[PDB]
């Protein structure tokens, strides 16, 4: 074929890099749902930024004039209640997407060879999410807004010989205060572009080494274009995830959150709860349940490097959870750990919780330390069940 | 205790406004009105309302005209720098019972009465917290006699609360002749200050039901496309010379 | 990224041949008893600690309440 | 062929005029 | 002017007397005792948590 | 059949097509809306702001 | 029978798709306040 | 603190000054084109105006 006159615009040079890594990218044919879970954060992504850029035309970041103005988009502005709603529900939603993202490549265990740099890339990309999430929800500038930036910010003091230097040079200032919402307006405006470069990048890798599958099996031998076949599918998951945000965003706009948020600032007093949104309630749950700051500090730094630690594992050759019967198990119970550890982030600190968040994270790492050995003794096994 | 510390829990109670097709009671709405301008805005305020909210919901235009005028607020600096003092317009936020926080905590004995605008979703199961709150005002327990200067409630956390019992039977004469109890003007005022804290309900609750009904036709649709689509690789036959 | 030939022989026929919306209704009952039966043990495992741990904590909290109360 | 090929791009401005109307409901417009 | 929610849960008084009867059980200890701290807020509480139980319905459908 | 007859209808020219499914979106919304305000108008009435009995007795 | 099927969902997307381009477009126009103090 | 300001508003300000509204001097060098000399100029050259 030598391409003398254009057949096909979609073969064309403008065409030519969309074409193939959109169009006639060979996916698996066996693929469920999950991966359409993952086109369905993207768009929750997109969603978030279309929704923060139209509110932001309407937020002023000051610290009298914040909450007011939150408030007049809720009561002045054409249509603002919806942008709103969109906007905190949406980020709710992005959260469950990228969790349920996250466990399926736990269960699949996609994060073996050769997609190393795809699950790393992913750890980074839901630390970026964090933290555009934790500065955006400063913003509104409620009581569980400035108490919780107050907290999160504070326990930075753990570092043993420049902690107290990052505390007092992000905030600003001695506190939490108008030096500290600019501050965060400005990097919670500005981190969503970084998040979408980090997601191409996560793409890219991806593309680079094709598609695991639910059997966890080599599948170059059956293999489909991406469209239509599975664009129809990440269609059927996006109305179905429009009808379930639909539901959040009309009928229950306020489950999702704390009614301490709808109180202004008031640094004088203290709300009895303090507590971050549902979804960094794990990650605070660990962190309250070991005692000694520093350690709990060096808690959350470990369960990342975990995260990392993960890809790089010695033998794994089978990877599905279909034909891993102990590790089916080990991950029903890892997902019921995580869902216990959830709900004791929101309770108060008095017993018996305290003992039940202290075996919960212990089980947590107990999950990441225990999967080498599965890993190892699967190795040994085809020399013992041969049937002859 | 912990018991008191986090108050006794407050009931289910139907209100008018719940569920998927329910509107506001805009008489009650109305009422509600007429008892929060009767006995709570002397300490309360809600300072994120404009009299311009109210055209529409529960009064015409006219009567909410001659209600701004009815009082009057500081207007900025005329042509000699002084400030002066006109008549409210229909422009203007309800007005403020106190100079600022200081003024309002020295005049309620240190406790400040909050803003009243978001206190249905300032408060956790807010409507029912709020009517429980109002009409709660019980006799205190055995041996539990709380300090002078408050009063018992048991709704509140801690038992003891900075308000006296405000809500009285016949404190008001209801426009319409609806006779007033204290569970009467409770229900209006509830229903005022929910309308208050989310004006936009009705509107949300119809966009809501016909976008998820339209939504689950498209859902509907969307099945069927994709199972028409991959129909001709599910129901395929291939032959592949192996046997185990 | 090469493609693996298996040398097969595919029969298949056209969307519009095939009714679209009935392999979902064929067989419920049949389908119901295969996903009980194959998921029934991560059933227990994922739901078996949080019931668990549940009736552990409104128990404790029910004793320390009764205790504490005078 | 020209028949044709205008007639398609007739067809193709109703189309499109009929969208803007759609995303644009203007009887202040359409009256007079 | 009369109260309906008073006359309610007056009324609703001795559909569950129960938790009544273990307050009034409370009280008699307390009275006996005099010199604790002697609350037990928590017999107050489930009685009055049934009777707000109790007059949730009827209040409503009893209120204009 | 009503679909083989309105196939050779208004499937026969994308144009067509395109004009077809934007003027049964505006129909259909317009419809749907028309019955959710009937149903909702059902469910609540008496409760309407257009009819309390002192709309215009405070002057 | 499919694309009639079909054409209902496309009907239903393109609702969707006005009410949310009109969404965006009138919450960036005017506002309730400028419109009172229009006098 | 900052300076005290003379006036409580500007239309305080125009009314003591006969309508004339003494602008605020704390960029008065870059707010007029050739600040320094232009300022200098003004404050001392007030001549006798021409025939
Ligand atoms: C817990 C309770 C479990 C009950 C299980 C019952 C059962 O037998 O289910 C399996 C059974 C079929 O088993 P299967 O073949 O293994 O599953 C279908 C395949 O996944 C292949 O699916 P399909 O493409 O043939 O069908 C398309 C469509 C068919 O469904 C519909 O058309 C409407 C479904 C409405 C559900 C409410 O959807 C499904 O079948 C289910 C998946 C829906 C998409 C979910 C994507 C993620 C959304 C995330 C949102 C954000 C969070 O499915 C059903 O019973 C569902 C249909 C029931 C009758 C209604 C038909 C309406 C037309
Ligand atoms: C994955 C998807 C997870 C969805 C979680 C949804 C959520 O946060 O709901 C809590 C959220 C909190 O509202 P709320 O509890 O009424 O008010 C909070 C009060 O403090 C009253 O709170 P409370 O004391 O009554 O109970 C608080 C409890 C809420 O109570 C319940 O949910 C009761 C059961 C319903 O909060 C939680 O359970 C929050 C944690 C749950 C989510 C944890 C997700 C962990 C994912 C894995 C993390 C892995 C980390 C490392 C990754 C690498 O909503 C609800 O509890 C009601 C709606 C539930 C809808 C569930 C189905 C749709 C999703
Ligand atoms: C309007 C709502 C229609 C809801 C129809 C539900 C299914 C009715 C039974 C049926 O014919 O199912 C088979 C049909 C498909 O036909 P089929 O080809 O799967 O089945 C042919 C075999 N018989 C006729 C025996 C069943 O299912 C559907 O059409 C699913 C609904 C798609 C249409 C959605 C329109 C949305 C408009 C906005
Ligand atoms: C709107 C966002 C569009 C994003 C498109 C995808 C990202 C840009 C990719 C640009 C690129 O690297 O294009 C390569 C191509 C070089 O030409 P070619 O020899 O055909 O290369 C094929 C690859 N081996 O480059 C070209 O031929 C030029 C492509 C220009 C970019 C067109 C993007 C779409 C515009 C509509
Ligand atoms: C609630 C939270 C859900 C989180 C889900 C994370 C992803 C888990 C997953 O992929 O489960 C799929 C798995 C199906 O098993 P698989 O071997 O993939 O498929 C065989 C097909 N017959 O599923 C199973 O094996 C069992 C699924 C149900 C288990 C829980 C049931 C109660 C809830
Ligand atoms: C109090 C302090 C101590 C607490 C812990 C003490 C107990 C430790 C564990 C004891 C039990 C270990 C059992 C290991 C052998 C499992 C045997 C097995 O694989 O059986 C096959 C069965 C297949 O299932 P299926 O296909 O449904 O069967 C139909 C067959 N035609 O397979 C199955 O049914 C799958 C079962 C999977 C079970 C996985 C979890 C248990 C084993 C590892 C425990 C690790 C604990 C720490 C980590 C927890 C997770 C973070
Ligand atoms: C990105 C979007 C697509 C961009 C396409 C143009 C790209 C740059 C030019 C490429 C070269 C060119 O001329 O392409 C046009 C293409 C040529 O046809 P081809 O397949 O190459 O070979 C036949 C030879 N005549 O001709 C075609 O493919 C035919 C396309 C004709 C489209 C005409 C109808 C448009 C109607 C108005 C818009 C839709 C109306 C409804 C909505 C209204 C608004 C709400
Ligand atoms: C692209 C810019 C579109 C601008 C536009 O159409 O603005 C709307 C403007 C006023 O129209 P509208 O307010 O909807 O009608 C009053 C009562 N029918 O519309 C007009 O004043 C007339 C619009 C005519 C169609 C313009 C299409 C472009
Ligand atoms: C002056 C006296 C009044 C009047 C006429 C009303 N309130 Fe009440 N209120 C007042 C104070 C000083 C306080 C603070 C008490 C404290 O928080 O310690 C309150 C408190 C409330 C609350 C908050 C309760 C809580 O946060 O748990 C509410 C919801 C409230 N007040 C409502 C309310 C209503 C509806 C009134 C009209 C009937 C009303 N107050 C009158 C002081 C005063
Ligand atoms: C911004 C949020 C994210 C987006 C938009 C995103 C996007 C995607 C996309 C488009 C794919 C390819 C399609 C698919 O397989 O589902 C994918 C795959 C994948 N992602 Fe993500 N992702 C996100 C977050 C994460 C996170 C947090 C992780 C884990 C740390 C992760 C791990 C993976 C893995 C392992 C795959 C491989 C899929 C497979 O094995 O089949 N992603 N992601
Ligand atoms: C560049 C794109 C974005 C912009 C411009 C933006 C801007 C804003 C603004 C102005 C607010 C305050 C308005 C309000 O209080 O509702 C806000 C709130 C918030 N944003 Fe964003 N945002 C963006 C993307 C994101 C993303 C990607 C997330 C992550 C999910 C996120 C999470 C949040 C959260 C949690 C809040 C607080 C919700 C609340 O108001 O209660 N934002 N954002």
């Amino acid at each position: 074929t030598i391409r003398n006159q254009r057949f096909s615009l979609l073969k064309e040079p403008i065409s030519s890099t969309l074409n193939q890594h959109l169009i006639d990218y060979p996916t698996p044919s066996n693929l469920s749902y999950w991966w359409g879970f993952g086109s369905l954060a993207g768009i929750c992504l997109v969603i978030q930024i279309v929704t923060g850029v139209f509110l932001a035309m309407h937020y002023t970041p000051h610290v009298d004039l914040a909450f007011n103005s939150v408030e007049h988009v809720m009561r002045d502005v054409e249509g603002g209640w919806l942008l709103r709603y969109m906007h905190a529900n949406g980020a709710s939603m992005f959260f469950i997407v990228v969790y349920l993202h996250i466990f399926r490549g736990l269960y699949y265990a996609s994060y073996s060879s050769p997609r190393e740099f795809v699950w790393c890339l992913g750890v980074v990309i839901f630390l970026l999410m964090i933290v555009t999430a934790f500065t955006g929800y400063v913003l509104p500038w409620g009581q569980m807004s400035f108490w919780g930036a107050t907290v999160i910010t504070s326990l930075a003091s753990a570092i043993p010989v420049v902690g107290d230097t990052i505390v007092t040079w992000l905030w600003g200032g001695f506190s939490v205060d108008n030096a500290t919402l600019n501050r965060f307006f400005s990097l919670h405006y500005l981190l969503p572009f970084l998040l979408v470069g980090a997601s191409l990048l996560h793409l890219a890798a991806l593309h680079q080494y094709g598609s695991n599958n639910p059997l966890g099996v080599h599948s170059e031998m059956d293999q489909i274009s991406f469209y239509p076949y599975f664009y129809v599918k990440d269609l059927v998951g996006w109305v179905a995830f429009a009808i379930f945000f639909s539901i959040w965003i009309f009928y229950a706009p306020n489950v999702l959150g704390h009614p301490d948020n709808y109180i202004p600032a008031n640094p004088m007093s203290t709300p009895p709860h303090i507590v971050p949104e549902w979804y960094f309630l794990p990650i605070y749950a660990i962190l309250r349940s070991i005692p000694d700051k520093s350690g709990g500090v060096a808690a959350i730094a470990l369960v990342f490097i975990c995260l990392l630690a993960l890809p790089f594992f010695k033998s794994m050759y089978v990877r599905s959870s279909s034909f891993r019967p102990i590790y089916q198990g080990i991950f029903w119970l890892l997902l019921a750990d995580c869902l216990l550890l959830g709900w004791i982030g929101c309770q108060p600190v008095e017993a018996p919780f305290v003992t039940i968040g202290q075996i919960s994270s212990f089980v947590f790492f107990l999950f990441f330390a225990i999967t080498p050995i599965l890993g190892r003794v699967g190795r040994g096994i085809p020399n013992s069940y041969t049937t002859d | 205790a912990d018991e008191a510390e986090h108050g006794l829990a407050c009931p289910s109670y139907p209100w008018p406004h719940k569920g998927i097709l329910s509107s506001y009671d805009h008489a009650s709405i109305r009422r509600g009105h007429q008892v929060y301008t009767e006995v709570c805005a002397s300490c309360h305020s809600m300072s994120l309302i404009s009299y311009r909210d109210l055209v529409g919901v529960a009064y015409t235009e006219e009567e909410v005209k001659a209600m701004a005028a009815e009082i009057e607020v500081v207007d900025g600096p005329n042509d000699e720098g002084e400030m002066f003092t006109r008549p409210g317009k229909l422009s203007d936020r309800f007005p403020q019972p106190y100079a600022n926080e200081a003024a309002a905590r020295f005049a309620n004995g240190g406790a400040y009465p909050p803003d009243l605008s978001l206190i249905t979703k300032a408060r956790h199961n807010g409507q029912n917290y709020v009517f429980s709150l109002l009409t709660g005002y019980r006799d205190p327990p055995a041996g539990v006699s709380i300090r002078e200067g408050l009063h018992y409630n048991p709704y509140f956390p801690g038992g003891a609360i900075a308000m006296p019992k405000m809500l009285n039977d016949g404190a008001v004469e209801y426009e319409d002749g609806t006779p007033a109890t204290e569970a009467q003007m409770g229900k209006d005022v509830v229903s005022f200050l929910s309308w208050a804290a989310e004006p936009e309900m009705e509107e949300r609750k119809l966009m809501g039901f016909k976008w998820i009904f339209v939504l689950s036709l498209a859902l509907l649709q969307a099945a069927y496309y994709r199972r028409l689509r991959w129909s001709v690789l599910k129901s395929r036959k291939l032959v592949l010379d192996v046997v185990n | 990224k090469q493609i693996v030939p298996v040398k097969s022989v595919i029969y298949a026929l056209s969307p519009f041949q095939q009714k679209v919306m009935t392999g979902l209704w064929k067989d419920l009952p049949t389908k119901i008893h295969h996903k009980v039966s194959e998921n029934w043990i991560s059933a227990t495992l994922l739901l078996g600690p949080l019931v668990g741990t549940y009736a552990y904590v409104q128990n404790y909290l029910e004793k320390e309440k009764l205790h504490h109360r005078y | 062929i020209q028949p044709a090929d205008v007639k398609a791009a007739a067809m193709w401005g109703v189309a499109a005029a009929t969208g803007g109307l759609y995303l644009v409901q203007v009887s202040i417009l359409v009256l007079p | 002017p009369v109260d309906q929610k008073r006359y309610l849960e007056e009324s609703c008084k001795p559909k569950c007397v129960k938790p009544l009867l273990e307050y009034q059980a409370c009280i008699k200890r307390i009275h006996g005792d005099d010199s604790g701290q002697k609350h037990c807020t928590g017999q107050y509480f489930d009685y009055w948590f049934c009777v707000d139980k109790c007059v949730a319905p009827k209040l409503f459908t009893k209120l204009k | 059949g009503i679909f083989e007859s309105l196939y050779k209808v208004v499937m026969r020219r994308n144009s067509v097509y395109v004009t077809f499914v934007i003027a049964g979106a505006f129909l259909g919304e317009r419809a749907v809306d028309y019955g959710i305000h009937k149903l909702w108008e059902a469910n609540n009435v008496g409760k309407r702001y257009e009819d309390i009995p002192v709309l215009g007795q405070k002057l | 029978f499919a694309y009639f099927v079909l054409t209902g969902g496309r009907f239903v997307y393109a609702s969707l798709i006005r009410l949310l381009v009109l969404k965006f477009v009138l919450s960036m126009s005017a506002s309730k306040d400028v419109l009172a103090l229009a006098s």
